[PDB]
């Protein structure tokens, strides 16, 4: 059951007007990443005295 | 009109628009066709283009610019004795009605007046030319639809052969409806295509074919 916006000839004209950008995302939208402020400690596993 | 309906009457007969038999508008439609014999001559005189169409268009459209060396202003002088001849209180007006058959058949000398007129435009629904407008309704033959509901007498709906023409929408034969129902002397418009109103997924869809109702089946 479609009337009439599911046909691509009328859908393509109703997307030039108000172009959709935002989609439903039920998480956290990661857009950047952060480096640590100081690479200060080495992370060796079995220490040597 | 752009094309006069007494020297060129069959084109209006093709649209379903028959000329009313022969009064202040019966007299005016003869006055307008007299201008076209004057106008056409003038745009012979100098091929094609009648010269100074601005003072031309301010005479037919507007009761305006009476004029009386000369030969320049000769065709204006011959015309100001022609339109002040018949006493009008205002202009005559144009009437292109927006049809690629009708707009193509406009002669050259009428189209040069269209720039300087503000003409009256009659909007075609799909064609037929649809019958409002004191021009189109007092000049000739506001018609009468004859669908399956309005049967079967001319005395019943108070029609007259000098004012209303009849549009066959029965599905019956053409020859019987002006035989036994009393529609003799009532002239009938001739349409040779048909319009189909289909059902649709989305709604009512009106398409047309240029075949008559007999030439294809489907009813």
């Amino acid at each position: 059951v479609q009337s009439r916006t599911d046909v691509f000839n009328e859908q393509f004209a109703n997307e030039a007007l108000h172009p959709m950008t935002k989609v439903i995302f039920n998480g956290l939208d990661v857009n950047t990443e952060v480096q640590p402020l100081s690479d200060d400690f080495k992370q060796i596993s079995d220490p040597k005295g | 009109f752009a094309i006069d309906p007494l020297k060129h009457s069959k084109l209006y007969e093709e649209y379903g628009l028959y000329l009313r038999p022969h009064a202040p508008t019966i007299r005016s439609i003869k006055y307008a066709s007299l201008i076209h014999s004057m106008l056409a001559e003038h745009a012979a005189r100098h091929n094609g283009t009648l010269i100074n169409p601005r003072m031309y268009a301010d005479m037919i459209t507007l009761g305006n610019t009476k004029v009386t060396a000369i030969v320049t202003y000769k065709a204006l002088t011959e015309m100001s004795t022609l339109i002040e001849s018949f006493r009008l209180p205002s202009g005559l007006t144009l009437i292109i009605f927006d049809d690629e058959k009708y707009q193509s058949l406009i002669p050259n000398y009428i189209n040069q007046l269209i720039a300087y007129t503000q003409p009256h435009i009659i909007p075609t629904w799909q064609g037929i030319a649809d019958f409002s407008d004191t021009y189109l309704r007092s000049y000739f033959k506001r018609p009468f639809e004859l669908t399956a509901s309005n049967l079967a007498a001319p005395q019943k709906h108070n029609l007259s052969p000098m004012t209303r023409s009849i549009f066959n929408n029965t599905g019956r034969e053409d020859a019987v409806i002006r035989k036994l129902y009393g529609y003799g002397e009532y002239v009938f418009i001739k349409y040779e295509g048909c319009l189909i109103t289909w059902t649709g997924i989305y709604g009512e869809v009106t398409m047309m074919v240029n075949l008559s109702k007999r030439d294809l089946g489907l009813d």
